[PDB]
C-alpha cells in the first residue's frame, strides 16, 4: 500500500533509472536533427548486400537491447524479482522497450531517425528487403512523437512496457503485479501533476508493440534462410538467443 | 543463457 510519498520517490528513482541508460543523451540527438544522409550516402546504403545491412541492424539492435538490460537492473523492485521472473520480462519487453525508446531518436519533422551518425529516412534501410516491417517502425515512431513525451514520461511508460504482470511464465505473480501497480500509479501521478493524463487514451493499443516484434522475428525466419551461415557467425549472440527460432 | 549471465547470475 504505497503512500504518496512513496509514488513521488518512485518517479524519481525510475526517470534516475532512465537517464543513466540511455543510450543517446537527448541534447545531442538535437543538436544534430539537421545532420541528414546525403542523396550519394543513401544510394551508398541501398547498395549494400542483405547480409550486410542485416548485420549491422542486428548489432546495433543488440546494444539497445544491453541498455535495456542494465535499465531494468538500475529498475526499483526488478531485481527484487526471482531469477526466472527477471529472465520472462526481459525475453518478452526488451525488444518492446527499445521500439519505444527510439522515438527519442526520431526526428518527426522529416521522418528520419538517427542511425550511423545522422539522420536517415526509412529508404536508408531498403536493402534489408523487409519493407512493411520498417514503415510501420516508422509509423509506430510517428505516432508516439504525435504525443511529444518528456523524458520522464518516457522513463515511466517504458517502465510499464517491461513490468507486465500479464507475461506468460512468471513465477512470483502477485509481486510482478504489486511492482506493476505502483509503477502504474507513478505513471498517473507524473501525468497529472502535468495534466498530461489525456495522453493515456491515446497511448498505443498493446497489439501494437506484439504486431512489431512479430514481424521482426518472422522476417528474422526469412533472412535466415536466406543467409544460414551469415547468423551463426557474424550476428550477435544475445541476437540469436532473443529472435530467432 | 546469455540473459541471465548478464543479469549477474
Ligand atoms: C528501422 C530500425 O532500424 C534502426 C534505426 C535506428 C537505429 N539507431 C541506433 C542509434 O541504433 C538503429 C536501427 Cl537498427
Amino acid at each position: 500500500y504505497a503512500s504518496l510519498t512513496e509514488i513521488e520517490h518512485l518517479v524519481q528513482s525510475v526517470c534516475k533509472s532512465y537517464r543513466e541508460t540511455c543510450q543517446l543523451r537527448l541534447e545531442d540527438l538535437l543538436r544534430q536533427r539537421s545532420n541528414i544522409f546525403s542523396r550519394e550516402e543513401v544510394t551508398g546504403y541501398q547498395r549494400k548486400s542483405m547480409w550486410e545491412m542485416w548485420e549491422r541492424c542486428a548489432h546495433h539492435l543488440t546494444e539497445a537491447i544491453q541498455y535495456v538490460v542494465e535499465f531494468a537492473k538500475r529498475l526499483s523492485g526488478f531485481m527484487e524479482l526471482c531469477q526466472n521472473d527477471q529472465i520472462v520480462l526481459l525475453k518478452a519487453g526488451a525488444m518492446e522497450v527499445v521500439l519505444v525508446r527510439m522515438c527519442r531518436a526520431y526526428n518527426a519533422d522529416n521522418r528520419t531517425v538517427f542511425f550511423e551518425g545522422k539522420y536517415g529516412g526509412m529508404e536508408l534501410f531498403r536493402a534489408l528487403g523487409c519493407s512493411e516491417l520498417i514503415s510501420s517502425i516508422f509509423d509506430f515512431s510517428h505516432s508516439l512523437s504525435a504525443l511529444h513525451f518528456s523524458e520522464d514520461e518516457i522513463a515511466l511508460y517504458t517502465a510499464l512496457v517491461l513490468i507486465n504482470a500479464h507475461r506468460p511464465g512468471l513465477q512470483e505473480k502477485r509481486k510482478v503485479e504489486q511492482l506493476q501497480y505502483n509503477l502504474e500509479l507513478a505513471f498517473h501521478h507524473h501525468l497529472s501533476k502535468t495534466h498530461r493524463q489525456s495522453i493515456l487514451a491515446k497511448l498505443p493499443p498493446k497489439g501494437k508493440l506484439r504486431s512489431l516484434c512479430s514481424q521482426h522475428v518472422e522476417r528474422l525466419q526469412i533472412f535466415q534462410h536466406l543467409h544460414p551461415i551469415v547468423v551463426q557467425a557474424a550476428f550477435p549472440p544475445l541476437y540469436k538467443e532473443l529472435f530467432s527460432t | 543463457t546469455l540473459l541471465q549471465l548478464l543479469l549477474g547470475h
